């Protein structure tokens, strides 16, 4: 059968690596997250309206008298978060196991997480409260940052002068869209891997040591999926608002501003750099770079061996880039004033040259080690 | 810079402590007697009691007490109805500016969300409404204002709304100010999650089948998986 | 094999023009429409705003901050000089009558509503980034790259301003 | 050998560019360039 | 015991048929269960 | 120096896991082709030695500690050949700019 | 696919059936010890970046209260 | 009618830790009264009282109210 | 290539009949009418608002303000009548020439048939005017003929005792939807 | 043929670049029939 | 176009409703932007933001 053939090859009896830890599944849970999202985006599509006369309480209606409709709305703003958490610990296990050298698969990868942030961003304007009208003009005028053609872009997204309703129903048609481009970018994702097969913790060939997926690596994704479904729950039906913000409840008031204003979790490290840099202009560069100089990982690449389970000076410098990480999720959140600007603008900087010149040049002092160089 | 509301042993905030009902039924009172006048809880609506503090036909007489205008009219272009189930509670001043006409230029913000709005909204609540203290040396607050340590600025417009006694409880709970700040506070929170109950159910639900079939899935994971980990591998070159 | 190619080139040249006038429609579309283009519609009433205030009219969706000074911003705000001053403007050039000051209100650090009289010039300040802006509406401390927008206000009269 | 290789596409990855750039400046109608 | 599994594991649909009931069954005990160990422990905050 | 090679040794932890060295080299196009060329015995060491680490890993496991690695008896197997993969694969490139 | 994967040779591979293996074999018994040897493997390299990280975040939470602290010759 | 806060609060109050930092507040009070060309107010002073008496409050306010 | 060889495998060198006439073109051209379809969708769903007050509205300041809004809701209407013709012919050359021997290929074509059908009527019942109102009544009648569960499945769909508001939503996200099903 | 069919670069320019004028002249020419018809 | 407007707003217009036509979809078809900017002021609206007026 032309179908079985493409399912069983692809789910049943894919040889996987024996020995891939738990980190292996993240991945796949994102996977399912991403159906979360969408199952739940749809019912919470049969009765938002995009008007910005009845965005707010839309979405009140959604959260008051929908049946079961506070779970929906919940369970799709903290799988957000979920999707978020998942797709950080998905790009830490290819940085640290040096799964960027599929490198295809890698930049169908970066294409994807640009394209989850845009959406999530996009999401997060559509309930129109205080929080998402501020949010949406201040880094939507980040694009008025190029000279010639950005000013003019950004009023094209607003649609107008400035962001109103204009924006609002393109902004819940195109979160509405991205998400179906998602899926079919990840099946390409899933296609560029099976070419080459999974990487393994200790970074060898695995063609010794392979077995079947369903018995063995289903049954494991069924349990992260479980574990994963405790963590959703417990983050929505006993701490429901703990990742999101109190001024998102209010109204969007074009004459005030909240007055502490601050992405959320997920968008802080980016939010770090861009206040980071003084320029405005090139803020939006470095921002952008945070994201992109994943892509540009593969090619920094200098060591024989491509895991780091056997590279402990490289270990140090990953353990510290995932420090700075949490620094710079850390600043993006507190206010402008000394010296959590400071912070911001090394923590920048040691990011940066940790990722583009400490680990090529400490995998060279690794090779010379073991008398490799 | 602004005082942070302390953590006050709120009894709803156990894991699995519901929101007491009983209380709540006090704090609305505070609000239809006291609050209403200048705050609009336009996301409640008198259908939404019933079941959570008041039954349906006592619902339907508070729902009567106040009284509702339409427009559509056959040849009129109004129709006062003294409100039903259905209607949303009652908002004082139409329009905005009416409130801002009277409230010195400062709308009384809805406080059908205002817990979930405000950072720590629940002790903010309470703590503004308690906290209208002595301005200190310095200060300048501009005319028709108050002082309040914890609102941001410290000047909030309005004016101290509970003064000791400033309502009777129905239940004749003795009406202390602060007894009408924590009933209010709970209500208000009601009101920015009815579902808080309910809600709390489902958790403690879905400990119990998490708690139930956490092991059972590990078990059978570990079963199928104890074939390899127990596998043992020799290398026998002829 | 000319003519085959030339054929081609023609019906290549064609499609072109095909393809540029439907992109363009739908890039429109997108773009402003005319409900969004017919809201240049404004006028405010001088004499709602007393000396030392800041008044909003959300003109154009941007928030419009239709600011009047106190004696010391009507007065103080000339003695920036230039140097003194952040950015290159000219404090009065920014407003017809002193008193009265007229900016779009969106601090020009990626967008936000400046609160005026707050911040370290005062005048105006912006939260999301610390940019304090004078009463003139000019970045003088921050990370804002340039002084407030002042719109065409049309002082019609002495009690009410139109901008349009 | 490179360098040889290298000037054959010089002049025709120009050609390339520029006959990009003509539609570019045609498909973005901008009056300011071209 | 053997008779479980000679009798309801045996047969596959069998199973299946345990597990149908089963569950048929389960809501009702863990709903009531649950339900009254919530309403114990919210046992005097609640409408009533 | 041996004591810190000795020392990156124990710390790197290949040898904990019964490999040695050359056991962990990336598979890169060359170093596959090395891999091919050795000698059948070692190949087929080579196979077990890794196939042992995953099953290793598997468990999230190591070694009985004498059965480790010891930064004498290591030996690099496909150094000698190796080179020669990529000398001639230079020699190969230099000819091309020829 | 499998069958054409890689070439081994004489690797031989015993192994024995679920049901015939009990399921958590000395679990806690080893469990502990191998977690516990695991952690002491790596926590000299992962601890000490989040170890600076949280004396860094206290820090600048101190630092930020004490800079908010009115200077005591502040208009005086 | 005494609102169980105004007793808490007079508890609070007697804490001796509360006790010093209303000494300093006031301190300020007057030294911020008897400057006479200055800005510098007491509320950050009064900020820092409130937190350890409201926090104090809090640990035994809820139970005496009903 | 990985995803250049999926790409050779079915546009490029895939073997196909020399003698083929131009009813073999329809297919093509009902893939080519989904997107267009799609396409159109897309930028009318950037100012439609699926609410009972607002949709009319809406569809017409689409006509009468969007800048060549009038061309994209005309071009999406008759392209789904454009759709609908090259789907009749499409199914009328599979029963001439005999290509439902290829059983699998024309049962995933009559899944196709109704998924695009249920697309069209909630599409046609989306703009919220009289005939959409009263067709849509109809056919969620229709479903009320079942025996036993229908007055429930009706209800269902509505969502409410009658098409209201409550369904015109649900229609609109149902509508916008089922397209990407209809393409994989 | 020898200028902009022999080798694919130069055939590119010459599209370019006549799809360019051609643009205007259609709408030219348009506008006369347009008009002509109304 | 420009008499048949006319028609409307002298005769069928105080009985029927032209709420999807606005005088600014007329500059440019049958009038000019003077032309029905006065036809516009001919008739006055509803605004009601008054700090009390509504
Ligand atoms: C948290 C610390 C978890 C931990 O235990 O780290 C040490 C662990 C050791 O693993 P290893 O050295 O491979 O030995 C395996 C032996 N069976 O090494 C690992 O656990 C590797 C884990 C890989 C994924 C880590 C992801 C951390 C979060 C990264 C977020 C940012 C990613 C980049 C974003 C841009
Ligand atoms: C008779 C008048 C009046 C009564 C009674 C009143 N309020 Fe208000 N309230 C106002 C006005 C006016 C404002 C606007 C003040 C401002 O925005 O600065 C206001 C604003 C508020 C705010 C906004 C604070 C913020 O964070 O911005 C809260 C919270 C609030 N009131 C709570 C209450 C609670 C809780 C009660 C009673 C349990 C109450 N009010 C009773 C007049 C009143
Ligand atoms: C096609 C599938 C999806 C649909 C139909 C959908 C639909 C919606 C709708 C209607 C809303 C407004 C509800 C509200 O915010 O109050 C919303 C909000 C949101 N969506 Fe989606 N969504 C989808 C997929 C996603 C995905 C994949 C993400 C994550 C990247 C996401 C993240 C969000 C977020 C963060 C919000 C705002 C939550 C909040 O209110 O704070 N959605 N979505
Ligand atoms: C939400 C979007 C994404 C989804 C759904 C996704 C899904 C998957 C899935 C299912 C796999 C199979 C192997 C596994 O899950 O462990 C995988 C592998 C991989 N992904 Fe992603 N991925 C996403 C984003 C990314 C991003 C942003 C990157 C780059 C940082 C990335 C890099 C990789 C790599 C390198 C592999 C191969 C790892 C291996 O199998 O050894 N992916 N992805
Ligand atoms: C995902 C792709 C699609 C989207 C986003 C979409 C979106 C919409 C929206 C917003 C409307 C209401 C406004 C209007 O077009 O008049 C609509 C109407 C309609 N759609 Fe779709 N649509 C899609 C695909 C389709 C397809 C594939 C068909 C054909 C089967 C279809 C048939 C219709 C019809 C007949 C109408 C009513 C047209 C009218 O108002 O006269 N649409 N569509
Ligand atoms: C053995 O190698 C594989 C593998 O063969 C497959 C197919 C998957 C894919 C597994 C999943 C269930 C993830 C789902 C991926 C998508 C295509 C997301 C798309 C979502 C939809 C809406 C459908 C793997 O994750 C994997 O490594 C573990
Ligand atoms: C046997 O010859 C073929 C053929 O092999 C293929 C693949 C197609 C398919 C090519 C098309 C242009 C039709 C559209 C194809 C799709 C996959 C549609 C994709 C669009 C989506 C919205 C999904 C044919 O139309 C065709 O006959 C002419």
């Amino acid at each position: 059968h032309p179908l079985f053939k493409i399912i069983n090859h692809s789910f049943i009896d894919l040889p996987a690596p024996s020995n891939i830890s738990s980190w292996w599944n993240f991945g796949s849970l994102l996977g399912v997250c991403l159906m979360v999202q969408i199952i739940t985006g749809l019912f919470l599509a049969m009765h938002y309206t995009s008007d910005t006369m009845t965005a707010f309480s839309s979405v009140t209606h959604i959260c008051r008298d929908v049946n079961y409709g506070w779970l929906i709305r919940y369970m799709h703003a903290n799988g957000a978060s979920m999707f978020f958490i998942c797709l950080f610990l998905h790009v830490g296990r290819g940085l640290y196991y040096g799964s960027y050298t599929f490198m295809e698969t890698w930049n169908i990868g970066v294409l994807l997480l640009f394209a989850v942030m845009a959406t999530a961003f996009m999401g997060y304007v559509l309930p129109w409260g205080q929080m998402s009208f501020w949010g949406a003009t201040v880094i939507t005028n980040l694009l008025s940052a190029i000279p010639y053609i950005g000013t003019t872009l950004v009023e094209w997204i607003w649609g107008g002068f400035s962001v109103d309703k204009a924006t609002l129903t393109r902004f819940f048609a195109f979160h509405f869209i991205l998400p179906f481009i998602i899926a079919a970018l990840a099946i390409v994702h899933l296609l560029f891997l099976h070419e080459t097969g999974s990487n393994n913790p200790t970074g060898l060939n695995s063609d010794a040591d392979k077995i079947p997926f369903h018995p063995y690596y289903t049954i494991k994704d069924i349990l992260g999926i479980l574990i994963m479904f405790l963590i959703l729950m417990t983050l929505v039906l006993f701490f429901p608002d703990m990742l999101g913000d109190p001024d998102n409840y209010m109204p969007a008031n074009p004459l005030n501003t909240p007055p502490h204003i601050k992405p959320e979790w997920y968008f802080l490290f980016a939010y770090a750099i861009l206040r980071s840099i003084p320029n405005k202009l090139g803020g939006v560069l470095a921002l952008i770079l945070s994201i992109l100089i994943l892509a540009l990982m593969p090619f920094l690449h200098t060591s024989k061996q491509r895991s780091l389970m056997f590279r402990p000076i490289t270990q140090i410098l990953y353990w510290i880039l995932v420090a700075n990480l949490l620094i710079l999720t850390w600043i993006g959140g507190q206010p402008v004033e000394h010296p959590f600007i400071i912070i911001g603008q090394l923590a920048s900087i040691s990011y940066f040259s940790i990722i583009l010149i400490l680990m090529p040049i400490s995998g060279i002092i690794e090779d010379k080690m073991l008398k490799l160089y | 810079l602004e005082l942070h509301p302390p953590s006050y042993p709120w009894s709803h905030r156990g894991l699995l402590s519901s929101l007491d009902h009983t209380s709540i039924r006090r704090g609305f009172q505070v609000y239809k007697q006291v609050c209403s006048s200048c705050h609009s809880m336009d996301y409640v609506a008198y259908r939404h009691l019933v079941g959570v503090c008041y039954t349906e036909e006592e619902a339907k007489a508070l729902a009567e007490e106040v009284e509702v205008q339409d427009g559509p009219n056959d040849d009129g272009e109004m129709f006062m109805r003294p409100g039903k189930l259905s209607d949303y509670f009652p908002k004082p001043y139409p329009n905005p500016e009416a409130a801002r006409a009277a409230n010195n230029g400062a709308l009384p913000p809805d406080l059908s969300y205002i817990v979930r709005a405000r950072h720590g909204g629940e002790d903010y609540v309470f703590s503004l409404l308690t906290g209208y203290c002595e301005p200190p040396t310095g200060v300048s607050l501009r005319e028709g204002l108050y002082f309040n340590p914890y609102f941001p600025g410290q000047a909030i417009g309005m004016a101290p709304p509970i003064y000791t006694e400033v309502l009777e409880y129905d239940d004749g709970t003795p009406a202390t100010m602060s007894q009408v700040a924590k009933d209010v506070a709970t209500f208000l929170r009601w009101a920015s999650e009815p579902e808080h109950d309910h809600r709390k159910r489902m958790g403690l639900k879905m400990l119990l089948m998490m708690g139930l079939l956490l092991p059972l899935t590990y078990a059978m994971k570990r079963h199928k998986w104890s074939v390899l980990k127990s596998r043992k591998l020799a290398y026998r070159p002829p | 094999k000319g003519f085959s190619y030339l054929v081609t080139a023609t019906t290549t040249v064609g499609v072109a023009y095909a393809a540029k006038n439907v992109v363009s429609q739908f890039v429109s579309s997108m773009s402003a429409s005319a409900d969004v283009l017919a809201m240049s519609k404004i006028e405010i009433k001088l004499s709602d705003i007393p000396e030392g205030k800041n008044m909003a009219f959300k003109w154009r969706g941007k928030p419009l901050f239709v600011r009047h000074r106190t004696k010391k911003e009507i007065d103080q705000e000339a003695a920036v000089e230039v140097s003194q001053l952040r950015d290159p403007q000219h404090d009065l050039d920014r407003v017809k009558k002193p008193e009265w000051v007229i900016l779009i209100g969106v601090c020009t650090h990626l967008g936000c509503v400046p609160i005026a009289n707050a911040g370290d010039f005062g005048g105006y300040y912006c939260p999301c980034h610390g940019s304090h802006y004078d009463a003139s509406g000019r970045i003088r401390k921050g990370p804002a790259p340039l002084n407030l927008e002042v719109p065409a206000y049309e002082f019609t009269s002495d009690d009410v301003v139109v901008v349009g | 050998r490179y360098r040889e290789l290298a000037r054959n596409w010089i002049p025709t990855a120009g050609m390339w560019g520029t006959v990009g750039a003509v539609g570019l400046v045609w498909a973005t109608d901008w009056r300011l360039i071209l | 015991p053997s008779r479980l599994y000679s009798l309801l594991f045996r047969r596959t649909s069998t199973f299946a048929l345990t597990i149908a009931v089963g569950a048929l069954f389960f809501e009702r005990a863990f709903d009531q269960g649950a339900d009254a160990i919530y309403e114990h422990i919210n046992e005097g905050k609640l409408w009533k | 120096l041996d004591g810190f090679r000795k020392w990156y040794y124990n710390a790197a932890g290949f040898n904990k896991l019964g490999l040695m060295r050359d056991d962990t080299l990336h598979e890169t196009e060359d170093v596959k082709e090395a891999i091919r060329r050795l000698p059948e015995d070692l190949y087929n060491d080579r196979m077990f030695r890794i196939k042992r680490a995953l099953d290793l890993t598997m468990r999230h496991q190591i070694l009985p500690k004498d059965q480790w690695t010891k930064y004498e008896e290591d030996k690099f197997y496909l150094e000698p050949y190796l080179k020669e993969v990529i000398r001639e694969r230079k020699e190969r490139e230099e000819w091309a700019k020829k | 696919e499998f069958g054409n994967l890689a070439r081994i040779r004489h690797v031989i591979s015993y192994s024995l059936s679920p049901f015939e293996q009990r399921a958590f074999p000395s679990y806690f018994s080893k469990g502990i010890p191998n977690v516990l040897r695991r952690t002491r493997e790596r926590i000299l390299r992962v601890a000490p970046p989040f170890v600076v990280v949280y004396l860094i975040y206290t820090w600048g939470n101190q630092e930020f209260e004490q800079s908010k602290r009115k200077n005591p010759a502040m208009y005086e | 009618l005494v609102d169980p806060l105004t007793t808490v609060r007079e508890h609070c109050e007697q804490l001796e830790k509360c006790v010093k930092a209303r000494e300093r507040l006031e301190l300020c009070d007057n030294r911020v009264s008897s400057r006479s060309q200055t800005e510098e107010d007491c509320t950050e002073e009064l900020f820092d009282f409130l937190h350890a008496r409201d926090h104090c409050v809090a640990h035994k306010l809820f139970k005496n109210l009903k």
